């Protein structure tokens, strides 16, 4: 293939170190390297639909249930299952397919990087890896991407990584907030003849 | 976030001061009003589901534009995706009201939920005429006088008020 | 900050669920302990100016090369003492905050969040601190649940530097 | 599962700290309310055969297509009447687990989690269900601090269901 | 996890029975002995620094063979190590202590600590007996008369003390 | 990212021709500079927490409002980020000496830098004052006469300063 | 793009620590092998007219059918002879970038990545540029240090062709 | 351990690739480093004694509190000064490992990380070893190469501390 | 992970003692050949391809079985494996050659080299075969007397004899 084009760095609160105690604002460590009962082994598991689907597709039909059931059974790591989730097809369908490269690009690296892209040449970056190697081959790069490691490793549910700095109400926006496509798609399906009254 | 002890809190660590004996009365008052607050907090997470039902009932009653085919809410999972936004609504006004400061409310469900519904092409005014709709059934279930010790809640009653017009304000 | 309420909330918001009678017994907890600390926080806050220089006194008293070697770290000028009264001024306040929030939310995103740093860069010995804040736990004068919810902050802070 | 001791311990466990004053006001809710919660399944475990029978007496008042049409999922023979009988036992039971642990913990470990595909597969509606917690909310004959108390269980399994 | 009333309920729905009288009453019990519970996990809690810090210091005291060179608690990170490894047990100990069941204590810290102390080369006997240095030194603070009010305390004492010993057997 | 040496490889590739003599002449004299270049680099790494600490100090001296509270330097935290900005803006000023160009100082730290301090309510002007105060620190350890050979380096404090005040003002 | 000083700059950043006497040691070795470098560089530059004619004229000797059948990828015409030449001389240009930076570089970020796209492409054999890079290797007259460091880089691109 | 060999061949690693000439630099480097290096080792050993007892006796000119006032944490006793002598012996060995290996690696692994929490642990105070390794900057003897070589690890380990 | 210099602080670490003048003298006698050391990493690097052709030619003319149909190495995904197989047991030993230590060659590369091998029922004698034939090729690249200054290089040659053998002996 070909070595991914240079992209510089702009600061965000993740490139810093974190002089901070947990305490309230901390995104939950949701792992597996303590033994689990099967109630907190749910709970994983949401949480991890939480974080690549979002809360509004944690609909039944979008449960991955032989995925669950290997997961259980600790056939695979957390990470396995992060990209299982993002190798599923109601992901494909729902986010891959309704944006472009660059928004998809921006969108998974939020969701399982946890932190926001640094420019669109990053986004430029990546969408290449996604049109070569496909959607798993550039899901497989974030997810062996020594940033996923380092900070999540392979036994814990990705996370949005420093949204708020100690002693501050608001910070970053939420990933949650970011939407399956945007505008372009958005105004798509108004063209197609959806969305009007 | 902050709650109600954590925000005076924080006023006072940016005016590098201790509180003041009225600071510690206002919040010993809420403290004796904690109750009738935990009282309000457990009513709504009883009948979150009822609320949610039946206000999403009377605003697609109301607005039938959103159910006829075509519509934001047209199909079994965007249907599922707008009562999920319900709940949301109503799980963060819920911790509103838990804390007694809307901090948790404006930080993880209000900032930025207006241009999600604009990227998404949600009508905004419509979750807002359904957070409205919430806030009558909601508040109407927090006033009920049965099954519960009696006493003035007025004060409770226009903190949840209070948040679920800034819920819809954030949307509309 | 870290507080019985916001803990019970974040806790029900990454699972994505109401508060359930859990979060309700929490902030129960939190509501018997809420009377104890904003009267412990008065009787401190009254109290601060005489334990903030019986504090800074403690310090001078087992530590006085602090008063007499010359240097920026050091409280043998009069903007030393300042700095250390400042400082012992600091701790308590937020100590008032800890009771008052119940939790110790305001020591961690005010004062335990990058302290050891502070503490080495600018040449400060945190068991300067840790004497100073034995001084405000034996001098405080509180009892029963006002004192013992007042000392778990003032070791909290202790086990921070130490 | 999910109880202020378990949520607490997980909570200080993820954030990698000790027991700060905030769970110690956790554990302070949970003894609060712990002895309501257990003389409220005391309660229920004695009133237990009168409040399954009354309740699926009143699921068969509501909908008595189950009593009369056939079907496997109906209780209109003596094998569908102990099944929903055994159901609501079982949905009283659990109320008193969590009712003893102090949190939804029992109902999402036990009952919660996998209703829906029961539901759907083997063709019960919920709303039987739904109309039984009614009937032991309507009929525990709890009072005060052991109303609220199980209410909010039998109200979490409705809202599970609905 | 498990605390004192969901292994209790755990055992019940495993029986599938209701809970009998005695274990009400013994809950009862339990719910009684929470306020000396709760005054063990603060104490143990404040003193945790001086616990871990008192505990090593006579640890590699008795067994000074650890710190000199070519030891396992040589160097600077590998004795940061330690002591945060003692901190770790410690706190879980605290854990264990306030649910009141060693479900956390084994689940989440002792499940694999052996294993890898063995594949780190780390003696498992040396931090076996400086969870004995813990046991004596948290046991000695909770049982401390000054500043709390007297009563019997000696069934949470050997519940520590119970919970002390499972760490140190899992990890030797 | 660039050197002194790939910048000019980069915009050779750029024309798509040959170095000239010229070039390599000038190359040649950056390698004569290049002991000088390695003993600034060292001086400053090796009085960079020094420089850290003095240059905050006198910051602080001289802008007493970020310390009071309601300030930015105020609390524990926002102090040790701050310290910690300096620490790391010396660190990517020791880097675009170390290469001598500044390639990792625009696009690996002052890249998104100001906008940064504007949403975090960060004053940048005094950042730029810090980074001024860190600059006759650096150069003042640089410029030392002792304990080194004899010799001019004007060039070398010259990209020195000019580099810190390409950092300074990113942030102003 | 690899060079002693922006891989040093690059390993001190990822791991986020000043630039210890490692670094140092690292720039020590680039500013020696730098003036053999130069030397080489501005030698093979004021010779790389010649060594491109004798690099064509051994690649067009050693394969012969480059010069007799036809085809858009072959030298039987005058433009493929001046796209093998121009080729020839971009491989010596950054053969010489390589020399003045002093590592591999501008090889990987100018030729050596994708070259093996641009060969199945337009069906260029990389034998010939194998054998034009050997041409160089034997006949650019350099010594020492000099020739060390440029046969390095030519070895380099050899290895990434075969 | 971080060497200049090390840090080359880690990195040849990373992008998976074979040593270029970089790496070969980085070598030469390292090559013409070692040699001072190794007489730096050599002379810090010879005078090892004298300059950890020296080293130990400015520590407590500078700081005599650490001789009169009785803990575990000064050396007012015999104990005290063992563990002191022993520190600065271990201080000046990883120094002179730095030497050896050519880089703060030996610093790093042994002694860089982690003393942080031995310094808030066992409560000492890092100005004492800065003041100490300010000792080893001001007498070790060495001059040129092996001056400055050594004296970038003394001030490694005083950055570090401070 | 450790080089020539690097082991001799872990094993005089371990010990706790400083360098005696026996292990400063080798340590120097290493800086000597460290001339002919990066001699042998040059050219075994510049003719890694010539090596891992020339070593797979001769190999699998002594084995056809790998390269009939049925064979391990047969097809284009195997045959690619066991060519990238050959450059990194290669590029290994030219770390190890590199460093002067085989920590790089037993910790990255000969880690768990042999239990793949076997998982994937690849013949771990024709692996060692073909690291012969490496073998072979470099220590004759390397003993070239043209293009070189004459000098001797037992010592450096029987190094990397030595981690070639520990490569073949860690997959046989
Ligand atoms: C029903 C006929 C019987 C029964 C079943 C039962 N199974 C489990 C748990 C698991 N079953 C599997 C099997 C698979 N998961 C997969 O992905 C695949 C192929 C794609 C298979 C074949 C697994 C992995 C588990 C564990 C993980 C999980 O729980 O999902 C249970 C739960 C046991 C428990 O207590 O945890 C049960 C009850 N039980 C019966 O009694 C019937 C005979
Ligand atoms: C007193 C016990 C001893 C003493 C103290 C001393 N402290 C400083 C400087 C600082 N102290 C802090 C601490 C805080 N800042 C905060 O925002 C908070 C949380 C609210 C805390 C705890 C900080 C940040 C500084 C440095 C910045 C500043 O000057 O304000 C000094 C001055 C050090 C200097 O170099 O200028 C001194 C002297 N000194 C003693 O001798 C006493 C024993
Ligand atoms: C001397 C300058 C002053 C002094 C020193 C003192 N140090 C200790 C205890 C420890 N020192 C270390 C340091 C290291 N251990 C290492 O493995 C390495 C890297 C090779 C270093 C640098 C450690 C780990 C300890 C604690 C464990 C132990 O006792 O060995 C003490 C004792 C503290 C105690 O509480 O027992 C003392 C007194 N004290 C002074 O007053 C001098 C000014
Ligand atoms: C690697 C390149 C890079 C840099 C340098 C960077 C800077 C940076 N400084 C921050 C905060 C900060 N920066 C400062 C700095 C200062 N306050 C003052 O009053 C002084 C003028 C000044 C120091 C001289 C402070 C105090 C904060 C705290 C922000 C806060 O918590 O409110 C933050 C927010 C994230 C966090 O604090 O964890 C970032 C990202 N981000 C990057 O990617
Ligand atoms: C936690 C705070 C928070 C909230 C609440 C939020 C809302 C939210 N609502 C969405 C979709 C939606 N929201 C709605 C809601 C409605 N549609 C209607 O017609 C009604 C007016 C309304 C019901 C009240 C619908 C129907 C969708 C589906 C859009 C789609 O997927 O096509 C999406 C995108 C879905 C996805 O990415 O998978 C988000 C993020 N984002 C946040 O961060
Ligand atoms: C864990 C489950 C649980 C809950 C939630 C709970 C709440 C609770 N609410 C109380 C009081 C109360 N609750 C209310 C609330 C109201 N009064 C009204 O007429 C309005 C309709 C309504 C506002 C929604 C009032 C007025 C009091 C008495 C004042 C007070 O105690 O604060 C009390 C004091 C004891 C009592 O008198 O009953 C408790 C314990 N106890 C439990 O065990
Ligand atoms: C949030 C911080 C906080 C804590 C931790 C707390 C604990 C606490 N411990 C109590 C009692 C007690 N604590 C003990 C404990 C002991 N007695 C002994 O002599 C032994 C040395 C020791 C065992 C470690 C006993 C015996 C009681 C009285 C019996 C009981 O209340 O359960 C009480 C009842 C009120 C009182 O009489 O003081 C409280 C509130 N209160 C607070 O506000
Ligand atoms: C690995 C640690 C290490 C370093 C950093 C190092 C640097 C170093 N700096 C040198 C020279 C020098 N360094 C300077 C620098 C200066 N002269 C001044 O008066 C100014 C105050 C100052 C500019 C900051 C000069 C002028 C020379 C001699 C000219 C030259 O060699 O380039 C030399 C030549 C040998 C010598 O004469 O000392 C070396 C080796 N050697 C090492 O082993
Ligand atoms: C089943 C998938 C598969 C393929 C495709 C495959 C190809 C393949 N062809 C090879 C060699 C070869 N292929 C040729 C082919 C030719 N030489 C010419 O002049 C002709 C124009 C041309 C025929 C069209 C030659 C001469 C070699 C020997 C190369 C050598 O020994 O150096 C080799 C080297 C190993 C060996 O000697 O067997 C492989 C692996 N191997 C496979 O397992
Ligand atoms: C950490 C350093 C490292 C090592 C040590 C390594 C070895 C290694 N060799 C492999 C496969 C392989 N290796 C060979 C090698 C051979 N087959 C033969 O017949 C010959 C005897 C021999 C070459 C001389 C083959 C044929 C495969 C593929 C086996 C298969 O596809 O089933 C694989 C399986 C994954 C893959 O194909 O990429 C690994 C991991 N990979 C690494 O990154
Ligand atoms: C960056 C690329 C680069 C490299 C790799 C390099 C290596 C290099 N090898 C040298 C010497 C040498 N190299 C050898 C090596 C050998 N002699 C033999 O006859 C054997 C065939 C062979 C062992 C493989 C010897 C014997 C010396 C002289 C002794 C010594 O300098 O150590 C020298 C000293 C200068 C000289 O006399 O040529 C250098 C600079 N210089 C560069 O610029």
């Amino acid at each position: 293939t070909l070595p991914l084009i240079a992209y510089a760095p702009v600061s965000q609160n993740q490139r810093v170190t974190n002089y901070e105690v947990s305490g309230d604002e901390h995104a939950r460590i949701f792992t597996t390297e303590g033994t689990l009962s099967p109630s907190a082994m749910d709970n994983l598991i949401a949480a991890a639909y939480r974080q690549v689907f979002n809360e509004q597709q944690m609909i039944q039909s979008n449960r991955q249930i032989a995925l669950e059931s290997q997961f259980k059974n600790q056939q695979i790591t957390v990470r396995d299952f992060i990209r299982g989730l993002a190798l599923s097809d109601s992901f494909r369908r729902r986010n891959f397919e309704v944006n472009n490269n660059y928004r998809f690009v921006q969108m998974c690296i939020q969701r399982l990087l946890g932190r926001d892209v640094y420019s669109e040449e990053e986004k430029i970056a990546w969408s290449i890896v996604i049109a070569t190697k496909g959607l798993p081959g550039f899901i497989n790069e974030l997810l062996n991407s020594q940033e996923y490691l380092e900070n999540f490793g392979y036994d814990t549910v990705p996370y949005q990584r420093r949204r708020i700095l100690p002693q501050r109400i608001s910070g970053e926006l939420p990933f949650a907030r970011m939407p399956r496509y945007g505008a372009d798609h958005r105004e798509k399906l108004e063209a197609i003849g959806y969305f009007r009254n | 976030m902050f709650d109600v002890f954590t925000r005076v809190v924080s006023q006072a660590d940016a005016r590098g001061e201790y509180l003041s004996g009225s600071q510690l009365d206002a919040l010993s008052a809420t403290v004796a009003e904690g109750n009738k607050r935990i009282d309000s907090v457990n009513r709504i997470t009883g009948n979150a589901s009822a609320i949610v039902s039946n206000a999403a009932r009377a605003l697609f009653a109301e607005q039938p534009q959103l159910i006829q085919p075509g519509g934001n809410a047209y199909t079994s999972r965007r249907m599922a995706a707008c009562l999920r936004d319900m709940e949301i609504i109503l799980r963060y006004v819920t911790y509103a009201t838990f804390t007694g400061d809307a901090s948790v409310l404006e930080d993880r469900c209000l900032n930025g939920l207006r241009e999600t519904y604009v990227a998404l092409g949600v009508p905004g005014a419509s979750v807002a005429a359904g957070v409205q709709k919430m806030k009558e059934a909601a508040l109407d279930i927090v006033n009920d006088p049965n099954g519960i010790t009696r006493g003035d809640c007025s004060a409770i009653v226009a903190e949840i008020a209070g948040y679920f017009d800034r819920a819809a304000a954030a949307v509309a | 900050m870290k507080t019985p309420l916001t803990e019970a909330v974040s806790t029900a918001d990454s699972q994505g669920r109401f508060l359930s009678s859990t979060e309700l017994q929490i902030a129960f907890g939190r509501l018997r302990q809420a009377n104890a600390g904003l009267q412990a926080a008065k009787a401190l806050t009254d109290n601060a100016q005489s334990l903030v220089n019986g504090a800074a006194q403690a310090v001078y008293n087992k530590f006085p090369y602090t008063t007499q070697t010359q240097g920026n770290n050091f409280a043998a000028d009069q903007r030393g003492k300042d700095k250390c009264a400042r400082d012992i001024g600091y701790y308590l306040r937020i100590v008032t905050y800890c009771l008052v929030a119940g939790g110790t939310g305001p020591l961690d995103e005010y004062l335990i969040a990058g302290i050891d740093e502070i503490n080495r860069t600018f040449d400060l010995s945190p068991s300067w601190y840790v004497e100073a804040l034995k001084y405000i736990k034996a001098n405080h004068g509180l009892s029963g649940d006002a004192r013992d919810e007042a000392n778990s902050y003032l070791d909290y802070a202790i086990n921070a530097l130490s």
